[PDB]
RNA sequence: GGAGCCUCGGUUGGCCUCGGAUAGCCGGUCCCCCGGGGGUCCGGUGCGGAGAGCCCUUCGUCCCGGGAAACGGGGCGGCCGGAAAGGGGGCCGCCCUCUCGCCCGUCACGCACCGCACGUUCGUGGGGAACCUGGCGCUAAACCAUUCGUAGACGACC
C-alpha cells in the first residue's frame, strides 16, 4: 500500500457468494486505513484472503464508505497495534500518539514507522486503533503533555522565510 | 480621459496650461488607468468633434478651427483640477520608475 | 530570558496561510510542532494549527486547557482583546504597511510632495543646531 | 523623463539539460521572485536594446547607431518570477546576462 | 549596480552558489572578509580535508597540476570556480565580475555591506554542530597573513567605531530637531501619518 | 585649461561604513565608580533610530499672494584628517549672488508635430587619428657594433 497524503478510516463490509449451499454467508466487518476508497478495497480482500478461505472473484464488496471521528475537536491519546517488517522477521509494536482522529494518528503512525524503523507502508498491518484514557498511557514522550498548567516557550526560532530579503543589511533575529 | 470615440480610440486630453497636450486620440492599450475620478459628468462635450477630426488629412499647423475647442472644454475642467487639492501639480508631473519601484509590487 | 510562553491562554498572531493577519488563542497543546487554537472573533474556526503560523503577544487570559468555544468568546470579551489589540505599537506597524501597499499613485504624489517639505524643515533645524553647537562648546 | 521600462536579464535560451531551443529566451524580470507576481507582466512587449557600427535609421528621429529586436513574454516560468519569451529573431547569444526592456505598453489594467 | 558582501558568519558552499547565480547575470560582486567564512564540521575535519587537496598534486611535475591557493579569498574563489562554467566564454566572463578581498580595502570599508541571510550560521547550522572558522584553517595549511590582516582590521574596527559614534549623535540633534518644530510640520506630518510612514 | 570625424562599447537616481549577539539585542539617563570602561534606570524588540527601508525626485517658464529661510543658496585661496589597493572629504577666509532656489496657490505662455519604436542617462564615456589656441614646460635612453671572460653551444650574462 501507498501511504499518501493524509489517510482515511473506511467501514468496507464483504461476503462470499450465496451459495446452493449455505443461504446467507455472514457478513465481515472490516476497518481499512487506506488513502482512498479504491485502494481500500483491495487492502480489504489482503485481509480477508488471509483472516479467512476467500478471495475478490468468490466475494463481493457490501458497502464501502469513509467514517468520520466523532469529535475532531479533543486532542486524544491514540493508540495503534502494529505488525510491521524487518528485513530479518517481522515484529510487533504498540505505537502511541497524541492526534486528534484515528485517521490522522494513523498518518502520524507510517511516517514515524517510515522514520525510525525504516518501514516501508506495504510491510506494515495496523491490527487495532484503541483510543486510551490519559492514566492509561505508556509512551512517556506522549505522557509529558498530561499536565493542566502546561507552560512552555519557543527556544530557538527558525526563521523561515529567507529569500524575499535575500540581500538585506541586518542579522535577522531568533529571539521574539 | 473625457469620452470613447466611434473607432475605438479615446479621447484623452492633457490641459493645455498643464501638459502641452490637445484633444488627442490615444488608444486604450497604451493607458495607466489611475483610480482618481473628477466629475466630468457635468461638462459639455462638442458634438461636432468626433473621428474624423482628428484624421491625419494629408508640415502640420494648428488651424484656427483647433484652437477654438481646446478652449471650449477647458473652461470648466480647469476650475474642477483647482477645486481638488493638489490635482494641478499632479498633471504637471510626468509618471517615471524608480530604483526599487516595481508596478506589479505597487498599486496605482 | 523567555517572555513568550506557548501556554493556554496566550493570544497569538497567525503569520501564513489563510488565516494570515489574524490574532488567535492557544487551547490545547497537541504537540511540539502542532497546537490547538482558536480565535472566536476573528473568523477562525477552532482547528488545529502549526508553530510556524503563530508570532505570539503577551496578550494573556485565563480559562481551562481544554474549554470549549462560549468559554473562549466571553474570556475574549471579559479581557477585551480587540480594543487592546489595535491599540499595541506591534498592530499600527502592520497596518502602516499595508496603506503603504494600497497607497494610490496620487496618494504616493501628495506624499512625496510633503516629504520634501518636511526633510527642508528637519535640515534647516539641524543647520541652526549645527552651529549653535560649536559656540558653547569653546 | 524617467525609465519606463522594467529592468530585465537574459539568463539564457529554453533548455532542458543538454538541449536547448533558441526559438524562446527566460527572462528575469526584476522584482518578481514567483509565480503569483508574474501574472501582470504577461503579455506585455519586450525589446532588446544594442548597438552596432553602421547606423541605422530611427522611425521618429535621425538615423542612430542602436539596433532593436522586439519580442513579447510568453508565459511564466519555474515558481521563482522567471518568465519565458519569444522574440521575432532568436536573441544573439551575445546577450546573456545583459539588459533588456520589459516596457508596460500593451497593459492591460 | 555592485553587490558588496560582508563574509562574517556565511556558510561557504551555500554562499558561493547564491553568488554564483548572481555573478553569471553580470551584476559584479565583491566579497569582502573572506576569512570571517565559516564551514560546517568540527575543525580538524575541515583541516584533514584540505590537507588532502594538497596531497592530489601533478605526480611527474607540480607546476602543472591543482594550484593549491593558501589565502582565505582565493579558497573561496576557488569553490566559486567549481560551481561555475570556466572552461566557456561566458564563464570566463564570469570570473571576473567575481572580486575576492581578505579584510576590507579602502573602497569598501566606507559602504555599507549586504549580507545572505539564506545562507547564514545563526539559521542554517543547528546550534549544537561543530564549525570551523576559515580564518583559523588557512593559516594552519600555509596561509601567512593571519596576523597583518588582524591589526589591519583591528585598525578599522575603532576607525569605524568614530563614524558610529558620531552618526548616532547627528541624529540625536535630529529627533531632537522635531521635539520644536512639530507645529509647522504636523500638518506635513499626518499626510505621511495617514499613509503609513511614521507610525 | 576650446569644437568636429572615426572606433570600441555597455548602461538609463543615489544609500557616506559600528561592532556583534541569536537560550539575545537595540536606544537613551547618567542619580554610581574608574580612567573610555563597568553597574543600573527609563523606554522600544515580530526590529519603525525599521534595507518589508532611507535619501534625491527632474516638465521647462512668466507675474501676484501665503508659509519657511535671515545663520541660507551660488563665486576664488589656504587648512587638515587618508597608506591595506591613499578623497578632489570637511573646515577658514574672499570683492559677486538672492529671501529667485523649495512647499501651497493665481496670472499668462513655451511645434497642441493631427494615436504609434529603439524615448529620458552615467556622457566633457574608453580609445585612435587629424585639426584649437595660448599659458606652462622639457632637450633622452635602449639595442647593434666594439670590448671584456667572474660568463658562455649559439643567444644571453658580467
Amino acid at each position: 500500500m501507498k501511504a499518501s497524503g493524509t489517510l482515511r478510516e473506511y467501514k468496507v463490509v464483504g461476503r462470499c457468494l450465496p451459495t446452493p449451499k449455505c443461504r446467507t454467508p455472514p457478513l465481515y466487518r472490516m476497518r481499512i486505513f487506506a488513502p482512498n476508497h479504491v485502494v481500500a478495497k483491495s487492502r480489504f480482500w489482503y485481509f480477508v484472503s488471509q483472516l479467512k478461505k476467500m478471495k475478490k472473484s468468490s466475494g463481493e464488496i457490501v458497502y464501502c464508505g469513509q467514517v468520520f471521528e466523532k469529535s475532531p475537536l479533543r486532542v486524544k491519546n491514540f493508540g495503534i497495534w502494529l505488525r510491521y517488517d524487518s528485513r530479518s522477521g517481522t515484529h510487533n509494536m504498540y505505537r502511541e500518539y497524541r492526534d486528534l482522529t484515528t485517521a490522522g494518528a494513523v498518518t502520524q503512525c507510517y511516517r514515524d514507522m517510515g522514520a525510525r524503523h525504516r518501514a516501508r507502508a506495504h510491510s506494515i498491518q495496523i491490527m487495532k486503533v484503541e483510543e486510551i484514557a490519559a492514566s492509561k498511557c505508556r509512551r512517556p514522550a506522549v505522557k509529558q503533555f498530561h499536565d493542566s498548567k502546561i507552560k512552555f516557550p519557543l527556544p530557538h526560532r527558525v526563521l523561515r522565510r529567507q529569500h524575499k530579503p535575500r540581500f538585506t543589511t541586518k542579522r535577522p533575529n531568533t529571539f521574539f | 480621459f473625457l469620452k470613447q470615440l466611434s473607432s475605438g480610440l479615446l479621447l484623452v486630453t492633457g490641459p493645455l496650461s498643464l501638459n502641452r497636450v490637445p484633444l488627442r486620440r490615444t488608444h486604450q492599450k497604451f493607458v495607466i488607468a489611475t483610480s482618481t475620478k473628477i466629475d466630468i459628468s457635468g461638462v459639455k462635450i462638442p458634438k461636432h468633434l468626433t473621428d474624423a477630426y482628428f484624421k491625419k488629412k494629408k508640415k502640420y499647423e494648428i488651424t484656427e478651427q483647433r484652437k477654438v475647442d481646446q478652449k471650449a472644454v477647458d473652461s470648466q475642467i480647469l476650475p474642477k483640477i483647482k477645486a481638488v487639492p493638489q490635482l494641478q501639480g499632479y498633471l504637471r508631473s510626468v509618471f517615471a520608475l524608480t530604483n526599487g519601484v516595481y508596478p506589479h509590487k505597487l498599486v496605482f | 530570558v523567555f517572555r513568550r510562553f506557548v501556554e493556554v491562554g496566550r493570544v497569538a498572531y497567525v503569520s501564513f496561510g489563510p488565516h494570515a493577519g489574524k490574532l488567535v488563542a492557544i487551547v490545547d497543546v497537541i504537540d511540539q510542532n502542532r497546537a490547538l487554537v482558536d480565535g472566536p472573533c476573528t473568523r477562525v474556526r477552532r482547528q488545529a494549527m502549526p508553530f510556524k503560523c503563530m508570532q505570539l503577544t503577551d496578550f494573556i487570559l485565563k480559562f481551562p486547557h481544554s474549554a470549549r468555544q462560549k468559554y473562549v468568546r466571553k474570556a475574549w470579551e471579559k479581557a477585551d482583546i480587540n480594543t487592546k489589540w489595535a491599540a499595541t505599537r506591534w498592530a499600527k506597524k502592520i497596518e502602516a504597511r499595508e496603506r503603504k501597499a494600497k497607497m494610490t499613485d496620487f496618494d504616493r504624489y501628495k506624499v512625496m510632495k510633503a516629504k520634501k517639505m518636511r526633510n527642508r524643515i528637519i535640515k534647516n533645524e539641524v543647520k541652526k543646531l549645527q552651529r549653535a553647537a560649536l559656540l558653547k562648546a569653546s | 523623463s524617467g525609465r519606463l521600462w522594467c529592468k530585465a536579464i537574459f539568463a539564457g535560451y529554453k533548455r532542458g539539460l543538454r538541449n536547448q531551443r533558441e526559438h524562446t529566451a527566460l527572462l528575469k524580470i526584476e522584482g518578481v521572485y514567483a509565480r503569483d507576481e508574474t501574472e501582470f507582466y504577461l503579455g506585455k512587449r519586450c525589446a532588446y536594446v544594442y548597438k552596432a557600427k553602421n547606423n541605422t535609421v530611427t522611425p521618429g528621429g535621425k538615423p542612430n547607431k542602436t539596433r532593436v529586436i522586439w519580442g513579447k513574454v510568453t508565459r511564466a516560468h519555474g515558481n521563482s518570477g522567471m518568465v519565458r519569451a519569444k522574440f521575432r529573431s532568436n536573441l544573439p547569444a551575445k546577450a546573456i546576462g545583459h539588459r533588456i526592456r520589459v516596457m508596460l505598453y500593451p497593459s492591460r489594467i | 549596480q555592485v553587490l558588496v558582501l560582508d563574509g562574517r558568519g556565511h556558510l561557504l558552499g551555500r554562499l558561493a552558489a547564491i553568488v554564483a547565480k548572481q555573478v553569471l547575470l553580470g551584476r559584479k560582486v565583491v566579497v569582502v572578509r573572506c576569512e570571517g567564512i565559516n564551514i560546517s564540521g568540527n575543525f580538524y575535519r575541515n583541516k584533514l580535508k584540505y590537507l588532502a587537496f594538497l596531497r592530489k598534486r601533478m605526480n611527474t611535475n607540480p607546476s602543472r597540476g591543482p594550484y593549491h591557493f593558501r589565502a582565505p579569498s582565493r579558497i573561496f574563489w576557488r569553490t566559486v570556480r567549481g560551481m561555475l562554467p570556466h572552461k566557456t566564454k561566458r564563464g570566463q566572463a564570469a570570473l571576473d565580475r567575481l572580486k575576492v578581498f581578505d579584510g576590507i580595502p579602502p573602497p569598501y570599508d566606507k559602504k555599507k555591506r549586504m549580507v545572505v541571510p539564506a545562507a547564514l550560521k545563526v539559521v542554517r547550522l543547528k546550534p549544537t554542530r561543530k564549525f570551523a572558522y576559515l580564518g583559523r584553517l588557512a593559516h594552519e595549511v600555509g596561509w601567512k597573513y593571519q596576523a597583518v590582516t588582524a591589526t589591519l582590521e583591528e585598525k578599522r574596527k575603532e576607525k569605524a567605531k568614530i563614524h558610529y559614534r558620531k552618526k548616532k549623535q547627528l541624529m540625536r540633534l535630529r529627533k531632537q530637531a522635531e521635539k520644536n518644530v512639530e507645529k509647522k510640520i504636523s500638518k506635513f506630518t499626518d499626510v505621511l501619518k495617514t499613509h503609513g510612514l511614521l507610525v
